[PDB]
């Protein structure tokens, strides 16, 4: 009976969950593109998406300088989050993380992969899946209904 | 090797014999051509002589198209044994290598012209005739499994070809077997195999890219 | 508790060879469109994403050796160009990273 | 009788198959080269006037067989089983391109021939059908359209919603036949002799042979059912999975002779719709179409 | 041990006649000693039964087993000699007529146990073997419709005879 509860349990304890997704954020702040098992990428997800508000909050805030030290553990990567990352993300009210599965793993342990990334970095785009063109057969017989839709009142 | 290994025929041909550009019309002239290069070949012939002492331009053609007929039959039997003797051990298996597991019909059909020496040549010692064939033959291939996949079931086809045959000379047991075929670069191609070929393109790993 | 008797292969075949015990057969493999290597449909392409990684640790190789040493992460954005490109106004005061292959066709 | 007209055509169709086939003597070689994105660069040596499309497909692998609808043999649109001519460089489309544009006529005019084929034999031998003209509507317009004349004993019948319902039943069967769209490039002659009765399709015949230097015109065969295309058409009628004929509408100045639009929508097995967008789209499909 | 599997592949038929249905091609091959349970083994080989070449490529290439890999790389080998020596058009024109594994010869050693007390363990190999015809996949299993099922009991009415008399 796990029913309401928003946590997985990780690692050697809460207290080494904590410590495993802090890795993993700190490393997703250095190079803003990293690879986990589903699961993990998954339950640091929700931590990456809270640290950019924590930066927005500003450089002066005392909270938030509390929280970035904690979470990033190489603290060069403090600077960037104040002025690099929570700049960027000055727009967007939330969606910073893209997150999406890679193929299973071929190292006998066969694990779900996934790959996590801060959006707007300098990486490669990823190949994500794109949606059909407008010109398809099943899109232009949608458009066509549009139309008749919205010029017919 | 303590002992040396033994070889009763050499890959190649000393000098290959050029055709000349036409000669497969009116199906003299080369007649007289072996006549013209007498210097270098009829020496070679004086030599043949020698240790043969039976050997006659004259009678050699019918001998040497007797041993083309034969050799290829052995094809049709599948009889190893027999084709050995006709043919040398460079000949052998360019014949037979890729027909394992396949079974070919080849029949003679009345030859077009009559077969004339052409070139001849000598290097212990081995001498090579080039003998011209004009034919009119009959050939198919199956598979494993009986279908057809190369020829025509019985249809004749004019073919010409210069066919190099050579013996040992030194040796008593040696004798004359089908050595090579020299294949005119004028050659029109011959005909294509029944079912059809995908050439597969350069495979290129996520790295690379196409050109 | 310890078998009372040998199961038989009849028993044992119908165990290991029950439909709950098989291979289910996946119906979501798919085509890729560039690469045209399989894939399946809620999952990226393995063969472009790796294409996409292993450029990726050219350009983290060569931000290694800009930095030459831990704890050198830059304040500023970062930007990678290729042989024939130059910054842009735009571009002023961002870090710049240098490779020495093209653009990339799919890299814009 | 109708069965009679059947079986000469049928009889005249294949016999230009085989003047054809015989026309080639041998096995001639043609390399043709795949210009498509994936897999670049292969070469395929066919056969010249025999192999098609579909074989060089069959030699990269299933997916290309199963997803590929046209194939663009120097830069135009063949059907996957019309035998290819000369030495070419070729390329595969499927309906999931980014611009499907060439894929989606030939879908439409395919579709709109197997309604043909289904108001043909629909209708009681005693009544006299003649089928017109296919119409040629963009995909946009909601509907494929093909236009018929029906007897002037049913000048003012209309189906009902079972008649219709009838239609479509006839064109499911029609789909898990999987009939092969065979193709023929024909000259105006033998055209004009298998459709000589028809005098709607004389004239189209007379049309789309005038508009080519030469007298070719383009024949496609259905099981027995044939018909003139105005260009390339799917490889086999199990492609389509939805179908419906939507609704009969008469072209009012038909006075000398009533002509009656059919009209239906179709989709392939590539592109499914939902339950509810399948229907939103059927009621839209129900309303006039002009060609434009 | 035996080989004959790989024997098979040798067999020449005679020429056909020109009036007679095409003979289609078989292959033969396989794979000895793997290092793999035949028990595990089967259901992979299983699975595949009756598929085409590209369709059981594509099921291997996303199933996480050990021998998934271990079969699709027998597979593209069975393909390659199938169009290189055995004169098949087409490689996707294909499909597993028959795929099964089985044991192979295996090696003894000891499982430690608690109290010196050890057991016999069993380093297991496996084979796996595979036939390729030429042509489309068999057409799928058709269940009896209601109408068949009746057919088949008035059938068995109709077979009885009056027992145990003249
Ligand atoms: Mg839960
Ligand atoms: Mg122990
Ligand atoms: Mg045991
Ligand atoms: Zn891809």
């Amino acid at each position: 009976i796990s029913h309401g509860r928003v946590y997985r349990r990780l690692g050697l304890g809460p207290e080494s969950r904590i410590h495993l997704l802090r890795n993993l954020l700190t490393g997703l702040v250095r190079h803003e593109r990293i690879e986990a098992t589903w699961a993990r990428a998954d339950e640091m997800r929700g931590y990456a998406e809270k640290l950019i508000d924590y930066g927005k909050l500003g450089d002066t805030n005392e909270r938030a300088m509390r929280m970035a030290d904690f979470w990033l553990t190489e603290k060069d990567l403090i600077p960037k989050l104040f002025k690099v990352l929570a700049p960027r993300f000055q727009g967007q009210n939330g969606n910073y993380t893209r997150m999406l599965q890679i193929p299973n793993r071929k190292e006998q342990d066969r694990a779900k992969m996934a790959v996590i990334e801060y959006k707007g970095n300098y990486l490669p785009p990823l190949p994500l899946p794109h949606r059909d063109s407008n010109l398809t057969l099943l899109n232009q017989l949608l458009l066509g209904l549009q139309q008749d839709l919205h010029h017919n009142q | 090797l303590e002992r040396p290994i033994h070889l009763a025929c050499t890959a190649g041909i000393f000098d290959p014999y050029v055709p000349p550009e036409g000669d497969a019309r009116m199906s003299l002239t080369q007649r007289t051509e072996r006549l013209r290069k007498n210097a270098a070949s009829q020496l070679a012939i004086r030599k043949i002589r020698e240790f043969d002492a039976n050997f006659k331009t004259k009678d050699f053609p019918e001998k040497a198209k007797d041993i083309f007929i034969e050799a290829h039959l052995c094809l049709n039997n599948s009889d190893h044994d027999r084709l050995h003797t006709l043919v040398t051990e460079h000949c052998f298996p360019d014949m037979v290598w890729d027909l394992k597991y396949k079974t070919v019909r080849w029949g003679f059909v009345e030859s077009l012209e009559p077969a004339q020496v052409v070139h001849v040549r000598c290097s212990n010692m081995y001498g090579q005739v080039t003998v011209r064939l004009h034919t009119r033959q009959t050939l198919a291939i199956y598979d494993r499994f009986g279908r057809l996949m190369y020829g025509q079931e019985d249809v004749p086809k004019d073919v010409l070809e210069y066919v190099v045959f050579e013996r040992h000379l030194m040796n008593p047991y040696g004798s004359w077997r089908m050595h090579a075929k020299i294949v005119p670069a004028w050659a029109p191609p011959k005909q294509p195999i029944l079912k059809t070929l995908m050439i597969p393109g350069p495979q290129l790993k996520p790295w690379e890219e196409y050109e | 508790a310890a078998p009372k008797n040998r199961r038989t292969i009849e028993v044992n075949r119908c165990r290991r060879r029950n439909p709950q015990k098989l291979i289910k057969i996946k119906n979501n493999i798919d085509i890729c469109p560039e690469c045209g290597h399989l894939k399946q449909k809620h999952v990226l392409c393995g063969y472009c994403y790796e294409k996409v990684r292993q450029e990726t640790t050219k350009i983290r190789q060569q931000i290694g050796a800009q930095e030459g040493g831990p704890f050198r992460a830059p304040s500023v954005e970062t930007m990678v160009l290729y042989t024939g490109e130059k910054p842009s106004e735009k571009d002023q005061g961002k870090r710049i990273v240098e490779r020495n292959i093209k653009r990339p066709s799919w890299f814009t | 009788s109708p069965t009679e007209l059947t079986e000469m055509r049928n009889d005249l169709f294949n016999r230009e198959k085989s003047r054809q086939l015989s026309l080639t003597p041998r096995t001639e070689k043609i390399e043709v080269k795949h210009v498509g994105k994936t897999d670049p660069g292969t070469v395929f040596v066919m056969n010249k006037n025999i192999s098609t499309p579909y074989s060089c497909a069959m030699h990269l692998s299933e997916w290309y067989c199963s997803k590929s609808i046209l194939a663009l043999v120097d830069g135009q649109p063949w059907d996957m089983y019309k035998p290819l001519t000369k030495s070419c460089e070729i390329k595969f489309l499927t309906f999931k391109d980014p611009d499907p544009k060439e894929v989606n006529k030939a879908y439409w005019r395919s579709c709109a021939m197997m309604l043909g084929c289904v108001i043909e034999r629909a209708f009681k031998d005693d009544y006299v059908v003649s089928l017109v003209r296919a119409p040629e509507v963009p995909v946009i317009a909601g509907a494929f359209c093909y236009d018929v004349t029906l007897d002037k004993r049913l000048d003012e019948w209309m189906p009902t919603k079972e008649n219709l319902r009838s239609f479509t039943k006839d064109a499911h069967a029609l789909i898990y036949r999987d009939l092969p769209f065979e193709t023929l490039d024909v000259d105006a002659r033998v055209a004009l002799e298998i459709f000589q009765h028809n005098k709607y399709k004389v004239d189209f015949i007379e049309e789309k042979a005038s508009q080519n230097p030469e007298r070719i015109v383009k024949l496609h065969r259905i099981g027995d059912f044939i018909d003139v295309s105005e260009g390339p058409l799917i490889p086999r009628t199990s492609v389509c999975f939805q179908y419906e004929v939507s609704a009969v509408h008469n072209l009012n100045p038909s006075q000398p002779n009533l002509i009656r639009r059919f009209q239906g929508l179709s989709l392939p097995t590539h592109l499914r719709a939902q339950f509810t967008i399948w229907d939103k789209l059927v009621e839209r499909s129900r309303k006039m179409v002009t060609e434009d | 041990i035996s080989r004959k599997w790989e024997k098979k592949n040798k067999i020449v038929y005679p020429p056909q006649l020109p009036g007679e249905p095409r003979r289609p091609a078989e292959i033969y091959h396989c794979r000895r000693q793997i290092k793999y349970s035949k028990d595990k083994m089967w259901y992979l080989a299983k699975m595949i039964r009756g598929m085409s070449i590209d369709q059981a490529l594509a099921q291997l290439e996303f199933n996480d087993k050990k021998g998934a890999q271990i079969i699709k790389e027998v597979l593209l080998e069975a393909q390659d000699m199938a169009v290189r020596d055995h004169n098949v058009e087409f490689r996707s024109n294909l499909h597993i007529a028959e795929s099964t594994s089985g044991r192979g010869q295996c090696l003894k050693r000891i499982r430690y146990h608690g109290r010196g007390r050890f057991g016999i363990m069993e380093k297991v190999y496996c084979h796996y073997f595979v036939k390729l015809v030429e042509g489309p996949p068999p057409p799928p299993e058709v269940p009896k419709t209601a109408v068949d099922h009746a057919k088949d009991y008035i059938q068995q009415l109709r077979s009885r005879t009056i027992i145990h008399t003249l």
